RNA sequence: CAAUGGUAGGAGAGCGUUCUAAGGGCGUUGAAGCAUGAUCGUAAGGACAUGUGGAGCGCUUAGAAGUGAGAAUGCCGGUGU
RNA sequence: GCAGUAAAUGUGGAGCCGUAGCGAAAGCGAGUCUGAAUAGGGCGUUUAGUAUUUGGUCGUAGACCCGAAACCAGGUGAUCU
RNA sequence: GACGACAUUAGACGAAUCAUCUGGAAAGAUGAAUCAAAGAAGGUAAUAAUCCUGUAGUCGAAAAUGUUGUCUCUCUUGAGUGGAUCCUGAGUACGACGGAGCACGUGAAAUUCCGUCGGAAUCUGGGAGGACCAUCUCCUAAGGCUAAAUACUCUCUAGUGACCGAUAGUGAACCAGUACCGUGAGGGAAAGGUGAAAAGCACCCCGGAAGGGGAGUGAAAUAGAACCUGAAACCGUGUGCUU
């Protein structure tokens, strides 16, 4: 469009509200915030999750669990996500990263199912799930644990 | 799709096939304002600021007791309310410019050329072979071309004496077929453009 | 800056598939012989953040 | 006050009490003035008993 | 046909001010300011005329804000009682 | 980061979010955890996210403005007393 | 040290417009031209690409300094085989106690320092891999030097800004850290604008003077030096209608 007729889209901008300009706007005097106490202060409020000296939230409730310092997370493929190929292609973690279903590899490739095959194709990946390999087997075609 | 190709006189010489992907869709209004406005806040570099009542000079001692002096009390001489010392919130050093998603700006970039191409804002000239830099040939080029008072002239590549020969001339200005951005195409009337360049612009933008 | 994450609440809870937050429960410390076994294997479960709670805390949490 | 031969000297920490109140201290070197070979001419002058340990003759 | 009192407060639509972009304009045959008038719009507010003034300033669309004062024993000036 | 005019933009795929969840974890996986249970129950499945950005609110920043009594650090004072 | 090389501390050249209207004066308007590797900018009696200073482009150093290139100069061996013996940083490494530092609250302190006391091994050695032992892996402390990428701006040169335009912008646009205040450290103002040109009112009159009224300069003199515009408060003098 011209340089001295441009229009924004529809809906995209708005005007922001000023605060505290007269008694017109709705906004005026006390600018939002009613009278009195720390929430009309400036930088006043409370520190978030503070419930005025009530004991709180999660000081009430205890602590469980740790975190393993060597989780093995895989990134995960399921059936249905390996259609996307042919009949008779060896599919394996380089090739599913260069088709970009996988866009990093965390610790590994796990083959899930969710979906199913229709085709016939051999797998090579880290870690499978009994239903996985099944599937990959039921219609021909091998699951290599590499 | 097809655009005759003319001589530096005017006369027809050739045609050329330019794509629909790049000079016939239809523009979007959306990204085309969104990639105006970005790139009309990249050009400010913001460089405001006043002094807040910690800028202002001296201004450290209490200027009377608090109590007991029928004044108001005060605490600085600089305080906001005083006159010469401390703005409260005014302009601070900071950018302007954003960022917007890569095929945006592709899409930003083809719907300008789009639009320049269905108003017959488009002429595709064959070569410029401009051997010494002369702003009346070039004026002249242009006036045999009938372009309007504001056009942009796009090159393959950087020609020095085109570039030379359309400095001075009011409302002209040059460009590279990678230099190409969508402020300069809306802001120019028309667009003159060598074929090799028109071929280097349908290969970068799709 | 960064906005930074109350870290006595990341060991509290757990974010679950829908956004909610599981959480473990209290009175699970000691007196134990003042407690009805049902009271005690009751609370050997999880429960969610409340809503009303979840509006308080929202943002201490952002990151989890 | 430094030792002679090492360079040995003061430093500065805290003292702590079991309530972990921190109150700056300091830690001197252990110096005594003992009459030692300098260039020639015998001299008095401050070294760390860990430096007088095997290698100073007094 | 129905609804339209309203404080804290929520929501929406707008009026003005400075600056910038592009287009289109006005100015020593007199710009902005200032003054007066019996003018126009639902409000914020917009014109016109005539004096003063003696060189700059509107309009459109769109972008940014040091964007709007009657009160703070407010600050500075001027001037009263 | 490099190139470019302190632009746009081009390149840059380290990274980040999503495409799967459950469990403290090992781990399993459209399920998973508890449990002796194929029971019951908790959280989950029977697709939409992501980047930029206008508006609103929050956090860290002095955070709407003015205002203590006071605290500490380094200096200046016995021409008054 | 000796030849060059650009760069900087003065500078030089550098295109192209005339006419009429209005006006005090045009650069404005109207008409007709021209230059442009120059239409950045600032001046000129109003708003100028072509009037001036300039700009693009090109040229330029006696001298005195950065910097870089040659060639002079000044230094000087460098591999491998064996390995029987020799060397490879001691009051050190480390430990205990007390502290400090590591994102990590003397504490697991791993890793690292200080003080006080203890206090090692020498390649078949020693240290580390977050207490610690084994295995394995990696490394070789207790001597020293080292450019670049990084930080900052009292200065200097060139420029830039949806940065301020005299209560703003520096405290300070003006003889400003100055009038002024304090014994002292210290604290700290207020105050820009005649006009294009000073052409800054010759002469006459009232007046001691200050002021003024004429005359005159000027486009304009309620532009007359407190001088552009000249709001409001406030103070007056006349009146139309009222009391």
């Amino acid at each position: 469009m011209k340089l001295h007729e441009l229009k924004p889209a529809e809906g995209s901008r708005k005007e922001r509200n000023r605060v505290g300009r007269g008694v017109a706007t709705g906004n005026g005097k006390t600018s939002g915030r009613g009278h009195k106490g720390q929430k009309a202060r400036s930088g006043g409020g409370v520190r978030p999750g503070f419930e005025g000296g009530q004991l709180p939230l999660f000081r009430r409730l205890p602590k469980r669990g740790f975190t393993n310092i060597n989780r093995k997370e895989y990134a995960i493929v399921n059936l249905d996500q390996l259609n996307k190929f042919e009949d008779g292609t060896e599919v394996t973690p380089a090739l599913l990263v260069e088709s970009g279903v996988v866009k990093n590899e965390k610790s590994g490739i796990k083959i899930l199912g969710n979906g199913s095959l229709d085709k016939k194709l051999t797998v090579k990946a880290h870690k499978f799930s009994a239903s996985a390999a099944e599937a990959i087997d039921a219609k021909g075609g091998a699951h290599e644990v590499i | 799709a097809n655009y005759d190709v003319l001589k530096l006189d005017g006369t027809k010489s050739g045609s050329i096939e330019l794509s629909d992907a790049v000079f016939g869709i239809e523009p979007n209004n959306s990204v085309l304002f969104e990639a105006i406005n970005l790139q009309r806040a990249s050009l400010r570099q913001g460089t405001h600021a006043v002094k807040n009542r910690s800028a202002v000079s001296g201004g450290g001692r209490k200027p009377w007791k608090q109590k007991g002096t029928g004044r108001a009390r005060q605490g600085t001489i600089r305080a906001p309310q005083w006159r010469g010392g401390g703005i409260v919130f005014g302009p601070t050093p900071r950018s302007y410019a954003y960022k917007m998603p890569k095929k945006m700006r592709r899409l930003a970039l083809r719907s300008a050329l789009s639009f320049k191409a269905q108003e017959n804002g488009l002429t595709v000239v064959d070569a410029f072979n401009f051997e010494a830099p002369k702003t009346k040939e070039f004026k002249n080029v242009l006036s045999t071309l009938e372009q309007p008072k504001k056009v942009l002239v796009v090159t393959e590549n950087e020609d020095v004496n085109v570039e030379l020969s359309a400095r001075n001339i009011p409302g002209v200005q040059v460009t590279t077929a990678q230099g190409l951005n969508v402020l300069d195409i809306t802001n120019a009337d028309s667009l003159v453009i060598t074929e090799a360049a028109a071929k280097k612009v349908e290969e970068v933008l799709g | 800056p960064k906005m930074k994450t109350h870290r006595g609440a990341a060991k509290r809870v757990k974010r679950t598939a829908s956004g909610q937050l599981k959480r473990s429960r209290a009175f699970t410390s000691h007196l134990f012989a003042n407690k009805s076994t049902k009271q005690k294997r009751q609370l050997r479960k999880a429960r969610l953040v409340s809503k009303s709670d979840m509006k308080r805390v929202k943002q201490l949490l952002a990151y989890k | 006050k430094q030792c002679f031969v090492t360079g040995r000297k003061a430093s500065t920490g805290n003292r702590r009490s079991h309530a972990l109140n921190s109150t700056k201290r300091r830690w001197n070197a252990n110096l005594q003035k003992v009459r030692i070979l300098v260039d020639g001419k015998p001299k008095k002058v401050w070294v760390s008993a860990r430096a007088l340990k095997s290698g100073k003759v007094t």
